């Protein structure tokens, strides 16, 4: 699944 | 005169909207940070409050719509469709934890340092979330039991060890809110429902037991058919080679006649100073001696309704963020708590407790 | 459930 | 039960 936030 | 009252930060000042400064979107784990989610035009955000750093924030749109900071730590819990959770090192950008849950997640928060606390429709867990597994889901804890039928709920403690528990809810009940706990010892696999709005393990060091501490659970009461308001303080787990053993505590809560609809909303203790900060929905901070549980002072901090709080300054003291997105904290003076104990309350017996627990002056 | 906590 | 409470 995509990341729930992008680091 | 016996306490500090300051204001870590004013959230409005940072630019987030009234619309997100309640339970539902502000989440304050610790001290440390405050995380409001965020949305606009469908896209969701994380503000990240950093109170260790000047109040500097850190805004990331996100595709979770639940976030919460770990205590000290720059780690980010997410969560989606109730059921995704994916947990984030911000500093080396690694993922920890990355699982679907079996049921929607309708509470969660940081139990310790280690273990992050779960509670769904029916069910009670945790995860052990630097233990390098990521995908491992959450331990079920318990299930939920009958008592918190209905409720929205709003906390979940532990003590340090992980084998105590206690899980909030509330409900509206003829007008007003009563408090309903799941307590839980993980070593006999029971729980047991007790009547209460807030909760929380802590530690006492009693003379004639060295520099071990023992235990004991802290739970503050409204009786929601009386208006009675009740403190309790016992042990819980006393290891047979401490002879100090602590002597149950009950003390009243005092809720003016015209506040109505008020309950206990947060408890905190200083375990170094042994002292209770109790704070209400409308903001009445009460504090207490945690070895005697004598009441030392009541006043109102804030006329706004607090939705959360946290431990300040160390643990010694309480801070809380109430409707208007201010962050207010409350912690005994040093210099003054003897001193008010030996004055205002004519109280030496509990000024030399106070002084000797602390190694304060005055006495 | 209502949000009772933000009444 | 488990406390006395």
């Amino acid at each position: 699944i995509p990341d729930l936030i992008d680091l | 005169l016996p306490i500090e009252f300051t204001e870590l930060v004013d959230l409005m000042s940072l630019g987030i909207s009234p619309q997100f400064l309640d339970f539902r979107s502000t989440t304050f784990e610790s001290d440390h940070f405050v995380t409001v989610r965020e949305t606009k035009d469908g896209t969701n955000s994380v503000a990240i409050v950093d109170l260790a750093k000047g109040n500097e924030v850190t805004r990331k749109n996100m595709g979770g719509d639940s976030a919460i900071m770990h205590p000290s730590q720059m780690v980010i819990s997410v969560r989606a469709n109730g059921t995704i959770v994916q947990i984030f090192n911000l500093e080396t950008k690694s993922k920890l934890k990355s699982f679907t849950l079996d049921e929607p997640v309708i509470f969660w928060r940081w139990l310790s340092e280690t273990t992050l606390g779960f509670v769904t429709a029916r069910s009670i867990l945790t995860s052990n979330v630097f233990d390098g597994n990521v995908n491992a889901k959450p331990q079920l804890l318990t299930l939920r039991h009958a008592n918190l039928n209905n409720t929205q709920i709003i906390n979940f403690v532990a003590n340090k060890n992980l084998d105590w528990f206690a899980v909030v809810g509330i409900l509206q009940e003829n007008g007003r809110i009563a408090g309903r706990i799941q307590l839980f010892s993980k070593q006999r696999n029971i729980s047991q429902a007790i009547d209460g709005h807030v909760a929380i393990f802590t530690n006492i060091l009693l003379e004639g037991n060295g520099s071990t501490p023992v235990q004991v659970f802290v739970t503050g009461n409204r009786n929601a058919t009386t208006g009675a308001g009740e403190l309790r303080i016992i042990e819980i787990d006393h290891d047979a080679s401490l002879p100090s053993q602590y002597q149950k505590e009950t003390t009243d809560i005092f809720f003016p006649p015209d506040a109505t609809n008020d309950f206990p909303i947060a408890v905190q203790v200083s375990e170094k100073y042994g002292i209770i900060y109790l704070l209400t929905k409308y903001g009445f901070i009460h504090l207490y001696e945690l070895e005697t549980g004598t009441n030392l002072f009541v006043n109102r901090i804030t006329a706004e309704s607090v939705f959360t709080a946290a431990p300040y300054n160390h643990e010694n003291g309480i801070a809380c963020i109430n409707k208007k997105g201010q962050v207010l904290a409350v912690e005994i003076s040093t210099s003054q708590i003897v001193p008010y104990i030996l004055n205002k309350l004519s109280n030496v017996a509990l000024a030399l407790i106070v002084a000797t627990r602390g190694g304060l002056p005055g006495a």
